[PDB]
């Protein structure tokens, strides 16, 4: 058996001094099976590549298990050099056809049985036969959600200047108005004190000084209100930037140098994006940006390197899962299941078939998914930096204010 | 939404009611004790007239700008926070036990099916309860929905789907999606020994990876309630 | 915003009137 | 607050959004609507698929 | 009368300074009140 290191289903870990590895345990407190692994210590090239024993434990292991107390099975699993799942490619004298990777592993002999997340596929089934899918997940996009913290912090002037100082200078000559008409009939800062109570509620206080209260009264409080009015207009409306709404989604049909995003390597995604009628552009958007590896590519992705990444749906939703600063978006499309890898002239196809669709119909599938899939589920600067800003403006306006009332009595009373 | 917003707001309510006894106990140059406190509340909450009071002047003035203020943001923040099942599965215990509650639960499926014998295999206790109540058709189901005659209803989750999506009002949705009990598809029924199947699961992948059924699934299936 | 200008134009004119009135009476 | 939203959040009565409107899929008896007669229409609505 | 007229229904003054008279000023009040929310509401509405 060949098997492919994927993190949501096929955990690979390093094992101890003594060749094994621990005997962990779950939530319920049951022993975790866990089989002896051979492959490659190194995937990249270029190293010293030895086949050390690992420890490679899971989802699928449970079925292989499973099976192999059904039917007498004696399975060793293997790991593939290259890591990829294998589809066809081309090589020196470029008129041959042969498949890489797991497939074409399984093609040569090497192995027998898969038992490995792989997506069936029409090319992949016309050489290599496959068996009922054991779970139906499509695929989606995968993006990086940020997080809404603060938007143009209101200090005292955040929206214009021009209306402040309009503002300024109307109240200067309200107030400039009031004193000439008191002296014609408030003559010291009375008058000034009670329009700046007027203006800000503080309970601090003939019929010409009547109607300009009034007028002032009436217009003090459409500034306020526009200010709150336009307060919650901006709240209301945010960034809400959404990344990808669907493959129908006309940013996604154009290359972009902003947003980057590809698979990556060739995988049943590939063939269907190979095999589209006018998506073109995407293969020379996507060439330009390869990785090696799922656990690479998500690496990537939350390091801001890439924005958007495709996978498999059950994939995503896990990294998810166990990740929150991870979101997936988009819905699913091109929907299909996974299958066993076997020879043409295997003569286990109704012998497995049948204790895959009995352990489906036995609730075994559901209990795996519980008890591998759903592990666990999931202002900073408008209201700070302004507030402080006014704090230092009173404190600074307090000792103004002493200083020049100390000076100002020495002065009275000297 | 107070998780974050009220813990900074209290730490910003003591200094700032620290600032203000400061200033005030300054002032000296009518009690500290009272008046001080009447002060910290009297301003901020509008609705009130606790105050009753050229250093105290701005330094009052310029908190009621701030409270006002304070207040704005708050009311915008309310306004801005307004834009926004009944069983899990057949674990439940509610199913088992339909007799620990005072209302009976009833259920009710088609006879002669799939549903019925695969809940056979599983928990007979299941279908002795469910052969106590059956239903002869989808249209009977539908109408005992709509009278309250049947509590809920078990079938294949295509049908359940497509009469939801046609159903009438929205009044009869699902539990979600991905709950489903035993996920398995349709296929084709064949002949033993027939050479014609290779054919036919090669022409249905081609189909699926080109992805010429998309029409025919926006066309027949669709509806309300989306 | 624009309309801020319009709105406080538009009290002026009935405040100046009303401060013309109670001059000449 | 409640004022606010419930002035915010609105009938909103929208008949048909467009060909695709699944509202439209469906015959409704509260909702009735047809051509005159036989016109361009008429074949455009004859020749369709689904 | 006419300084009353204003100095509630502004929450921003406090000119008022001031049984049968209570109720009154009261209701009106709450009126006021409930006209403001209602504004508010209407303006953020239109926002
Ligand atoms: C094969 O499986 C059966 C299961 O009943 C077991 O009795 C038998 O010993 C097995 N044979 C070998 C060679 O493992
Ligand atoms: C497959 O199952 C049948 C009956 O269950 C059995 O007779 C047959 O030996 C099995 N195949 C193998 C390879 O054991």
């Amino acid at each position: 058996i060949v098997t492919i290191h994927q993190e949501p289903f096929v955990y690979v870990k390093p094992t101890l001094s003594d060749g094994t590895c621990k005997e962990e345990f779950t939530v319920n407190g049951d022993p975790v099976k866990k089989v002896i692994c051979t492959g490659p210590n190194d995937t990249s090239p270029g190293s010293p590549r030895h086949t050390v024993p690992q420890c490679c434990y899971g989802f699928c292991i449970d079925l292989l298990i499973k099976l192999a107390r059904t039917m007498n099975f004696t399975y060793e699993v293997h790991l593939v050099a290259d890591g990829k799942f294998g589809t066809q490619e081309r090589v020196n004298n470029s008129n041959k056809k042969e498949w890489n990777g797991m497939m074409g592993e399984l093609l040569s002999g090497q192995a027998d049985m898969i038992v490995a997340p792989l997506t069936i596929n029409n090319e992949r089934a016309q050489y290599i036969e496959f068996s009922k899918p054991f779970k139906y997940q499509g695929l989606t996009i995968l993006v990086k959600k940020e997080i809404p913290r603060s938007t143009l912090d209101s200090f005292m002037q955040p929206f214009q200047s021009t209306l402040w100082l309009l503002v300024g200078l109307s109240v200067h000559v309200v107030a400039v108005m009031l004193y000439l008409l008191d002296r014609f009939s408030l003559t010291l800062s009375s008058a000034m004190w009670f329009s700046w109570g007027v203006l800000l509620n503080s309970g601090i206080g003939s019929f010409s000084a009547r109607i300009l209260g009034m007028v002032w009264a009436g217009f003090a409080m459409i500034i306020v209100a526009s200010y709150t009015a336009n307060l919650a207009a901006f709240l209301v409306l945010d960034r809400p930037e959404e990344r990808i709404t669907g493959i129908n989604d006309p940013r996604l049909r154009n290359p972009s140098d902003k947003f980057i995003y590809a698979t990556v390597k060739q995988s049943s995604v590939d063939i269907y994006f190979r095999r589209q009628v006018c998506l073109s552009t995407m293969y020379r958007h996507m060439e330009k940006h390869n990785y090696e590896s799922a656990a690479e590519a998500i690496q990537a992705v939350r390091d801001n390197k890439l924005h958007a990444f495709i996978w498999d749906s059950a994939v995503l939703e896990f990294e998810a899962s166990q990740k929150c600063d991870l979101v997936t978006t988009g819905e699913l499309f091109f929907r299909s299941g996974f299958g066993i890898g076997m020879r043409k002239d295997s003569p286990w196809k109704q012998n497995v078939s049948l204790s895959i669709l009995k352990s489906h119909e036995n609730g075994f599938m559901e209990d795996l998914d519980k008890t591998w899939v759903r592990y666990q589920e999931c202002t900073f600067e408008n209201m700070a930096g302004v507030f402080m800003l006014v704090a230092g403006g009173i404190v600074a306006g307090i000792f103004l204010i002493f200083i020049e009332i100390a000076y100002k009595r020495h002065k009275d009373a000297r | 939404f107070s998780a974050s917003v009220w813990v900074m707001m209290f730490v910003m309510l003591l200094i700032v009611s620290a600032i203000a006894v400061f200033v005030f106990e300054y002032f000296s140059p009518s009690f500290t004790i009272g008046k001080a406190i009447w002060l910290l509340w009297g301003l901020v909450f509008n609705n009130s007239v606790p105050v009753q009071n050229t250093t105290s002047k701005i330094m009052v003035s310029v908190w009621a700008f701030f409270a006002v203020i304070f207040l704005a943001s708050y009311t915008a923040n309310l306004a801005a926070f307004m834009i926004q099942d009944q069983v899990t599965g057949l674990s439940d215990k509610k199913f088992q036990r339909p007799h620990d509650y005072s209302p009976p639960f009833r259920f009710g499926t088609v006879p002669n099916g799939s549903t019925e014998r695969n809940i056979r295999n599983n928990y007979p206790y299941m279908h002795q309860y469910m052969t106590k109540f059956n239903q002869k058709g989808v249209e009977d189901a539908l109408v005992s929905l709509k009278t309250g005659k049947l509590d809920a209803f078990i079938y294949d989750a295509a049908v359940l789907n497509y009469k939801a999506g046609r159903d009438e009002g929205c009044k009869l949705v699902t539990i979600g999606s991905g709950y489903i009990f035993a996920t398995t598809g349709y296929g084709i029924a064949l002949q033993k020994g027939s050479p014609w199947k290779r054919q036919i699961d090669l022409a249905l992948l081609q189909f699926v990876g080109d992805g010429e059924m998309e029409e025919l699934e926006t066309c027949w299936l669709t509806g309300i309630c989306h | 915003d624009i309309d801020n200008m319009a709105g406080v134009f538009y009290m002026l004119a009935a405040a100046m009137a009303l401060s013309l009135i109670t001059f000449i009476w």
